[PDB]
């Protein structure tokens, strides 16, 4: 697939383990990031001693226990932990989900 | 606007 | 040109105005943020009433008074306003930027 970076939030739709999920692709972060609203309550989420730097604050978020099969609309298919925190207005598919999809960043 | 460098 | 999505930090330098800067390729981020540390003492900021949310918020960061040209090494260019803002790790090159880049975002 193509997509073009434009003003609008570049998003993207894909299952985890067995549920549907659509996130912004975010290039900035290297761990992606679901947020709690979205995090399903019997999937076991544990502290973490990452720091995940914001705009001047650093929150420190809960991570899956457990590594989740990623999977896109072709099938490509993979594994992740992502971090869970609340207060998160997107999930965020961070670099170590869109390498193991092979994204290319291409220009004319 | 929305700013999402993390890690 | 081409570019993979990896762990590391996806990387664009550029010239604004006469001066090159080096920043992280941010399709997550909206607009485009200079680190105070990096901003000219000459170039002039002003105050704005925008509020910049991600984790965490900043409210009302400075953001520079005038136009800046964008040029690449090709010799593509083109306007962007970016904010200034202290205490960043890295520059933001952010969608308002990237957009006039005509970038793509391609699967194999």
């Amino acid at each position: 697939w193509v997509q073009p970076i434009t003003a609008q939030k570049p998003s993207l739709t894909l299952w985890l383990d067995d549920k549907m999920f659509t996130g912004l692709i975010n290039t900035g972060a290297d761990v992606t990031i679901i947020k709690l609203e979205d995090w399903p309550p019997n999937w076991p989420i544990t502290d973490t001693l990452t720091n995940l730097r914001g705009i001047g604050q650093s929150n420190n978020p809960k991570q899956s226990s457990k590594y989740l099969t990623w999977r896109d609309k072709e099938n490509n298919s993979g594994l992740i932990k992502p971090f869970v925190i609340p207060n998160l207005p997107v999930n965020l598919w961070g670099r170590d989900l869109l390498s193991q999809m092979k994204i290319m960043m291409a220009s004319p | 606007p929305y700013v999402f460098a993390m890690h």
